[PDB]
């Protein structure tokens, strides 16, 4: 059993969604170091099944300001995936700020 | 060049992002455990205390303030400072301030 603060972690991401800073709270996590995360796009990491839904959470996103995603999956370091919820904040556009909270473990 | 902070709702700072070194000369180790107010220059600080007061009053949407934060050098940096409070809905723990600070021109 983890308490919440263990379960968090922040992110910061370009307005094209590309991870630009990362806690290294995800390591222990999801398995990423949060170095191999920069310059990548989060939609490399969404499940198939809910790319869909992330698309539509962006959108809102970029015309609300701020969103709260419900439940998504995260591709995990060494294959499957963790469920995550996240808050995502718009720093007015200059970038993303992200607030990550673990729903599962890596399945 | 902007790093990211958390803070208690106090003002003192609680994680600090790395990216600090390069944007105001500072180790993390040397800002944590800080109230942000002893950085800040005395006609700004006032309003910083005024701004983490309100940023929990708005319901978790973007406060920005302004204000002149002493590098590592004893100069006088302008900032600009977005923070927003989270809270985990699946708790009922104290919220925190999330801050982004980046140096900016005051032009
Ligand atoms: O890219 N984002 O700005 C972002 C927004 C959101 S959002 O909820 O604001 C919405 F745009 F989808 C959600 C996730 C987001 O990125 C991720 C952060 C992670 F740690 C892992 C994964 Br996979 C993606």
């Amino acid at each position: 059993f983890k308490g919440l603060d263990s379960k968090t972690f922040l992110s910061e991401h370009s307005m094209d969604m590309k991870f630009t800073y990362c806690d290294d709270r995800i390591t222990e996590l999801i398995g990423y170091h949060p170095e191999e995360l920069l310059g990548r796009s989060a939609y490399e990491f969404y499940h198939a099944l809910d790319s869909e839904n992330m698309t539509k959470s962006h959108q809102n996103l970029c015309t609300k300001g701020q969103v709260v995603s419900g439940q998504y999956r995260m591709l995990a370091k060494h294959g499957g995936y963790v469920w995550l919820e996240t808050q995502g904040t718009v720093i007015y556009p200059q970038c993303i700020m992200c607030v990550n909270y673990v729903l599962s473990e890596i399945e | 060049t902007r790093f990211i902070s958390r803070h208690n709702i106090e003002g003192i700072f609680t994680f600090v992002d790395h990216r600090c070194v390069a944007t105001v000369g500072y180790q993390p180790q040397e800002l944590l455990g800080k109230n942000i107010v002893e950085f800040c220059h005395p006609e700004d600080q006032q309003l910083l205390r005024d701004s983490f007061q309100q940023v929990v009053k708005l319901k978790g949407q973007v406060l920005s303030v302004m204000f002149r934060f002493r590098s590592k050098n004893q100069e006088w940096l302008w900032m600009r400072t977005s923070s927003f409070t989270f809270q985990n809905p699946y708790s009922d723990e104290i919220e925190y301030i999330i801050c982004t600070n980046t140096n900016v021109k005051n032009s």
